[PDB]
């Protein structure tokens, strides 16, 4: 009946000789080869 | 400030049905509760039964009961109030 | 101009035509130009404004108007082409695309869109708004 | 006695969808001669091309731009489109409607032409016959001629005059009678509008509608006629008496058997003494309206 | 002729009339009483007129006054006050019953007392009101608007002073149909 | 395909009325026209009481009678249909 | 030539970062370097979060966002890209 | 122990941040159980997410949020710490 | 110490819900305790409808009632708490 | 080799969710794709209104129709996919 | 309607290969050296 | 609507009855109260006593005396009232 | 066998009434009848004045005269009978 509606990019990077002390790791080298040698 | 764009009411009837609807938008938040509420008003005070309906978007063609046939717009929502 | 291409330009000017003198506003000829189906770009827009109101009277007549729709007429996009536009703010060719990316190109790329004609553009596509738009539906409705 | 059982309530509203996602992780272990080792279940790949797309994307938007501004003029035509036939209709049937009252007005007006049933209507047609008489002499007299010839003119003139006078007291005759025809039906009427001497009143205006009623037969009509004899008896004075014997010689003169085409006048008759009968004070307990 | 201030004029049960008499009727200030049971004290005028007028069936006919201004021939034709037992009190200007003119009729009992059933003000037309008018409906509301016989459809304004709203619309062949509802 | 959200309703009337939906559905296109395009067609199919309404944003509590309640999803439109 | 250490993104993107990959080490000859331009290559080439490693020694554990990285090799140098 | 070469956080979390790299590196060899560890300790204590890149041959740029960045060397080894 | 993964929510349901949560995890630290914890009190606090998914490792795609969504980690478990 | 861990549905559509689980594995991997896919090919096949999780770690209190609720650890993904 | 609690346990959803990859390629390759070095340890004690 | 079926007084009073009716009417809904009130009002009104019956279904004849005993329906509720 | 409800009246003449009710329903058919029959007999009887009522559904509230008022029923029908 009715109706509705309605943040900076950062770059590092690791160089030669930081981290590796040459020296350090060189002796044992030199102390084998010649270890070697002399025994021998 | 108001409307009411159909109506079946008498008018100190109208007059309450918007006093409780604004009453009822007070104290209410979702919309079933106030239509429950509403519809519990007129029920009481004017002769059950009745039946009410509210919501925001929605089309509506019904067989009403002379002079028990209210439709009204108020705040966001859109009520529809009829009785049995 | 064909008896049918003068009778829908008539028309159209005559809705646009403000006071029926014959002669419509430049700030108008953009929607004109919208309004007989064509896609042009704001900046083809200004420069046939530009290539045309030298007397700076600021109208147009049918005349000029006849030409200046022969010329941009001749340049017409084909839907294919709309479609693979569509396509390329569709990372995946999954035929959706992120709501979030599509805004911000709309809005920062380009002719940049008004916050106004994206939000129109949202609302008249009935897209899901958290959702994934089905580029093909929301372009049907805007072909 | 009877009370209500229950009811039922459904908040009909959006309901959409939303995703949520989880961190993923992957390893990634540089391979180099020694403790390192590992089993194969990968895949190489060729590069391509890579991107650039910028400027696509670009020419892409400036593309969807110039569509989108398309599309939005017309969109905003077909809203113009929209009003524009929206205010045709309304110009067009407002014309069409006023064109209807128009022509209803010039029918009414070709009506009481037809028949002058006002007395202003009448007042209209006499006015206009001696505004007609005035301007016939008018262009009689401007004609200037005819010394001896004019008045057979004016013979001829006089007599269409004549006649159309005689024309419009005949119809005012006919315009008197159902003027008073529609006034009776009017009180009529007026005794209608329930208190018992009003419901009296209306079965007796059932009563007079049934006496001034055409397409009789006889076993109805005799049965409607006792009927009525019936009711009029209750109060019985003395023009009961008369209308009483002229239906009762409708009736006989009926039993015997004669061509109700030949009861014209007789119906008249019983119809105006039954009307009569209806317009008494206490034969009708209402006659006090007029 | 009968007249002159006679100390009374007898008919069969007649007519009982003390005042000044001419024309052998009621003419100057006089009381009429007639078969109507009803005593009325006017200046009367033939009865072609009256001038202030106090019609009664008292105590035979149980009442104290029941009409009480003035009359012009023989209706009061003017201000006048009617007083039903406990239905109304008719105050207004009045010309062959209350036809027409501007008034108050309060429809209620007990009128002295808020309590009264209702009050009206404004026009009349036969009985009806048929004009713009405004009553207070004694609970605080109050209608300002156009009127036909009732259930006009014309904009009006009703004022809900106890809750401070005021609503305005189209009693549209009913007490409500459309309007807007507003806080004055 | 049509859920039915409620109802209390015989099983066979409720199969009645989600195609007489669907039918109106078919035929016409505004929520009022739906509205009264199905009641009328649930009024003469079945018993007079009837009460359909159709929407997208309505919450509505209503008492019922028995046997005669239904609410139900028709697409994207929301359904319901009693008897009144 | 090309091996994938870890990938978890489509095959289109892995192959979009091999590419990008070998378009970058045409133009940057310090890692750091190579990283920044990728970063900034894939930032407007891109979803804008991103991340890039490039090395010949390096493992990781990182919670990232599902759906987008790839870590492959060319050469003898990886190239890590993928999204926050 | 943590030589933060180039650091940006708060004390405490750089301490336990130096003391699990002193561990990870004394006690274990391979990078990714120092990962791994170093992940899990750091959404226990520093912040529930992290990324980090360790390696010996790594080059990476990032876009590191304020409070969460490291570089630097502990014994060998580049630690590359951002949280995302 | 909730980092909001997700959340269509306003921010006093937010913190209603973020109260009872505190309750939760100050009763208990299994998962399912705490989905059961805090959807028996979002029943007595609101509709008892409502749906929570709480854990380490899970990815949903959910059918929530509108402007009732939230997702966080509240630190180590996340929760996702909406309203049926 | 499913095993339902927990389920309240009927057998034979217990045993369909395998079948669909299957080709389900059978076409993406990602977890919440498939939660997608299986949700969609779930509505189009049994009745609406579902929730979906196909997760490793999770524990969810939900609320859900009768003979409608279903987890099962599928393969080793455990899904838990039931109707509202 | 129905409130159910369903909670993933552990042991459960258990691979066997996946997780024994790492440990599996770090201790091949740490054995395929350390074998090597022992090897040249012992070709050394020989000669002594 | 309602026809005075017996009016044995005054055309006023008859009115005066018939609005007290509709006001009885009204006021009570079980015959008894209201002919109880429009006999208070109307020996109030109207010089008690009277008598008031009311009914459906009776019949009767009353040796009444003048100025009473009016005999009416309302509806189809019949109402007599005279005084003894 | 006549049974009295109400009664204000001497059971002398409560028997008598009831025997006249007999006589009268004895020696009548129409109500209208056993009244003429009732109110003859028991005004000559029963002293009079007298009242009567004989009726099917009528309710009635009166104030009587003292020791004069009498509410009775003869098997289905109803039967006042009073004084002024």
């Amino acid at each position: 009946d009715t109706s509705t509606q309605t943040g900076t990019d950062a770059i590092t990077q690791i160089e030669n000789g930081d981290l590796f002390d040459f020296d350090f790791e060189v002796e044992p080298i030199l102390e084998v080869l010649v270890g070697k040698v002399l025994e021998q | 400030k108001a409307v009411i764009k159909n109506a079946d009411m008498s008018e100190e009837m109208q007059a309450d049905a918007v006093d409780c609807a604004t009453q009822a938008l007070e104290k209410y938040n979702i919309e079933k509760d106030i239509a429950a509420y509403i519809k519990k008003e007129f029920d009481r005070k004017h002769n059950p039964t009745w039946h009410c309906i509210v919501g925001r978007n929605f089309g509506s063609y019904v067989t009403h009961e002379t002079k028990h046939f209210i439709y009204f717009y108020l705040g966001q929502v859109a009520i529809l109030l009829f009785k049995s | 101009l064909t008896e049918e291409q003068i009778a829908e330009f008539k028309e159209a000017f005559a809705l646009f035509d403000k006071d029926g003198d014959g002669t419509i506003t430049t700030k108008e000829l953009g929607t004109v130009m919208r309004s007989l189906g064509q896609n042009p770009t704001e900046a083809e827009l200004q420069d046939m404004i530009s290539e045309v109101d030298a007397d700076g009277n600021g109208t147009i007549d049918f005349p000029e108007f006849l030409m200046l729709m022969a010329r941009k007429m001749k340049e017409t996009d084909h839907e294919d082409e709309l479609r693979e536009a569509f396509k390329v703010f569709d990372k995946d060719g999954n035929g959706f695309i992120s709501a979030a990316e599509l805004r911000h190109v709309m809005t920062n790329l380009g002719e940049k869109l008004s916050e106004e004609e994206v939000d129109e553009m949202i609302r008249e596509a009935d897209v899901d708004g958290d959702g994934q738009v089905n580029y093909e539906e929301f372009v049907r409705m805007m072909t | 006695e009877a009370d209500r059982k229950l009811s039922r309530e459904t908040q009909t509203v959006k309901i959409k969808q939303h995703s949520q996602q989880t961190v993923r992780e992957q390893a990634t272990q540089m391979a180099r001669p020694g403790v390192l080792l590992d089993n194969d279940y990968d895949k190489e790949v060729t590069p391509g091309r890579y991107q650039e797309r910028d400027e696509i994307v670009l020419r892409s938007t400036l593309r969807i731009q110039r569509w989108v501004r398309g599309w939005l003029g017309r969109k905003r035509a077909a809203y113009l489109r929209g009003k524009k036939m929206e205010r045709e209709a309304f110009l067009r049937d407002q014309e069409a409607r006023a064109q209807s009252e128009a022509e209803e007005h010039r029918r009414r007006e070709i009506q009481r032409r037809m028949h002058p049933r006002t007395a202003a209507d009448f007042e209209v047609l006499y006015n206009e016959l001696e505004a007609w008489r005035l301007q016939e002499t008018r262009k009689i007299k401007e004609a200037g001629l005819a010394k001896e010839q004019e008045q057979q003119v004016l013979q001829q003139l006089l007599h269409k005059e004549t006649k159309l006078l005689q024309t419009i007291d005949r119809l005012k005759i006919n315009a008197n009678q159902e003027n008073k025809e529609a006034r009776i039906q009017h009180t009529l009427n007026e005794m209608s509008k329930h208190t018992p001497f009003t419901t009296r009143a209306k079965e007796l205006q059932q009563l007079y509608n049934g006496l001034n009623l055409p397409l009789l037969t006889v076993d109805e009509r005799l049965d409607v006629l006792l009927h009525v004899k019936w009711t009029v008896k209750e109060f019985d004075c003395d023009l009961t008496r008369e209308l009483v014997d002229l239906i009762d010689r409708e009736a006989d003169l009926l039993n015997r058997g004669r061509n109700p085409k030949m009861l014209e006048g007789l119906r008249k008759r019983i119809s105006s003494l039954f009307l009569n009968f209806i317009e008494t004070p206490e034969f009708n307990p209402e006659a006090v309206r007029f | 002729q009968k007249e002159g201030p006679h100390h009374t004029v007898y008919w069969t049960t007649g007519e009982r009339y003390q005042g000044s008499w001419k024309d052998n009727k009621k003419h100057g200030k006089g009381t009429v009483i007639y078969k109507n049971s009803d005593k009325y004290e006017g200046d009367w005028a033939n009865d072609m007129r009256h001038g202030l007028g106090t019609l009664w069936l008292y105590r035979d006919g149980k009442y104290v006054v029941r009409y009480n201004g003035e009359w012009r021939a023989d209706q009061p034709t003017g201000h006048g006050t009617f007083f039903a037992d406990n239905g109304d009190t008719y105050e207004g200007e009045w010309l062959n019953g209350r036809r027409h003119g501007k008034g108050r009729a309060v429809y209620g009992g007990r009128p002295v007392d808020g309590f009264g059933g209702d009050v009206y003000e404004g026009y009349f037309e036969n009985d009806v009101k048929c004009g713009p008018g405004t009553m207070m409906y004694a609970n605080g509301d109050v209608y300002e608007g156009l009127w036909a016989a009732d259930k006009k459809n014309g904009t009006g304004t009703y004022f809900y002073m106890s809750k401070g709203k005021r609503f305005d619309g189209v009693w549209a062949d009913g007490a409500i149909k459309c309007g807007t509802y507003s806080e004055i």
